[PDB]
């Protein structure tokens, strides 16, 4: 089997950037290279076949070049929308192979989270498990901290969070952090707390409620 | 442009078999369709990146496979009704994943003028469809609990409200999520769902409207449809 090896492994880049990808193959493959385009939860799309040839459709600021074991993928100008995964994938012999990808990431200007909380809803309660659920949305860059505090109590191991891919527009992400505890605890405190630090914000903001209000 | 469309995925236990379909429509140069091409199955396991399993002619010859799925999957397509299949036996849970069917550039056969290109080229692909999920496993479909996220007084940020759904509890991937019956779009953001202690996922969809919502949660394993309303406490 032919092992196509891409970096890096993940590539930052501003918008209108020129941007390199690069893939290289276990063995000579002439030119029997292709490349794919994939967003997160799609098909792969063609974007270059036999090495330097731009399928019909796709953008022009796409090219590709190289020939035996290394080859590129070139961006000439990098869009918003242009953030991904990239293949490279190999047809000198069977089994066909694709690499591990490449995946894209836009740097862009900070922008600070507007954050959200909600309580545990009536039905839910109804069933012994409460959960809590804070939003912090359209923000960048993606590093943030969430915290917990019950009652001013700081929280830790009882919650999960979770990212957006990379907004193909905007390039932002938004976060939900999600604090499940069981029926009798959430009875037992009243102020809930959401405290959120970044870089987009001076100084830490907090959201809260308390219960049954 | 030749379009494809698979279907045929589902939850299955270990050792079970499954048939997965894949219907071409559209059409090509000189008016092909999906019969004049090779084509080839590819999957993508859950996080993972892409592994080309199988590949047929246009004809239904000149067929291989890899070596993972060699003697449990079989490859063939009925022209007629322009429909590619994969029969899969004895699946095992590494099995899991999203299946794609692609189809290779190169024209390769003309029936109307009893053409047939001599040689396999199994060039790039140029056309894949959307994919159909498949989960091996021994574990029970479960389906979601949905309870509203309420937006409340003092909830404004920024100059606009946030309001939700949290679809909690179920198994396994995936649930589609939309909203009013897909008349609201703006400002939707459905998060990857993430997997709890208890063995079962958990994921929020949430809406920002400025300053009626219902959502429509949907989880075909269990055969779930629930439309929630959302309202403020």
């Amino acid at each position: 089997d032919i092992q196509l090896t891409q970096s890096p492994s993940s590539l930052s880049a501003s918008v209108g950037d020129r941007v390199t990808l690069t893939c290289q193959a276990s063995q000579d493959i002439r030119k029997f290279l292709n490349w794919y385009q994939q967003k997160p939860g799609k098909g792969p799309k063609l974007l270059i076949y036999d090495a330097s040839n731009l399928q019909r459709g796709v953008p022009s600021r796409f090219s590709g070049g190289g020939s035996g074991t290394d080859f590129t993928l070139i961006i000439s100008s990098l869009q918003p929308e242009d953030v991904g995964t990239y293949y490279c994938q190999q047809y000198d012999g069977l089994p066909f192979t694709f690499g591990g990808g490449t995946k894209v990431v836009i740097k862009r200007t900070v922008a600070a989270p507007s954050v959200f909380i909600f309580p545990p809803s009536d039905e839910q309660l109804k069933s012994g498990t409460a959960s809590v659920v804070c939003l912090l949305n359209n923000f960048y860059p993606r590093e943030a901290k969430v915290q917990w505090k019950v009652d001013n109590a700081l929280q830790s191991g009882n919650s999960q969070e979770s990212v957006t891919e990379q907004d193909s527009k905007d390039s932002t992400y938004s976060l939900s952090s999600t604090l499940t505890l069981s029926k009798a605890d959430y009875e037992k405190h009243k102020v809930y707390a959401c405290e959120v630090t970044h870089q987009g914000l001076s100084s830490p903001v907090t959201k809260s409620f308390n219960r049954g209000e | 442009q030749v379009q494809l469309q698979e279907s045929g995925g589902g939850l299955v236990q270990p050792g079970e078999s499954l048939r997965l379909s894949c219907v071409g429509s559209g059409s090509s140069f000189g008016e092909s369709t999906l019969s004049y091409y090779a084509v080839s199955w590819v999957r993508q396991a859950p996080g993972k990146g892409l592994e080309w399993l199988s590949i047929i002619n246009a004809g239904g010859g000149d067929i291989d496979y890899a070596d993972s799925v060699e003697g449990r999957f079989t490859i063939s397509r009925d022209n007629s009704k322009e429909t590619l299949y994969l029969q899969m036996t004895n699946l095992r849970v590494e099995d899991t994943g999203v299946y794609y069917c692609a189809k290779h550039m190169s024209m390769q056969q003309v029936v109307s003028a009893g053409w047939e290109r001599a040689d396999l080229v199994g060039d790039a692909f140029d056309v894949w469809g959307q994919g159909t999920m498949v989960t091996v496993s021994s574990a029970s479909t479960k389906g979601p609990s949905v309870f509203p996220l309420a937006p409340s007084s003092k909830s404004t940020s920024g100059g606009t409200a946030a309001l939700g759904c949290l679809v909690k509890d179920y198994f396994p991937e995936p649930v589609t999520v939309s909203w009013n019956s897909g008349a609201l779009t703006s400002g939707v953001h459905t998060f990857p769902a993430v997997l709890q202690s208890s063995g079962l996922y958990s994921l929020s969809s949430v809406v920002t409207v400025p300053s009626t919502y219902i959502c429509n949660v949907n989880h075909k394993p269990s055969n779930t449809k629930v439309d929630k309303r959302v309202e403020p406490k």
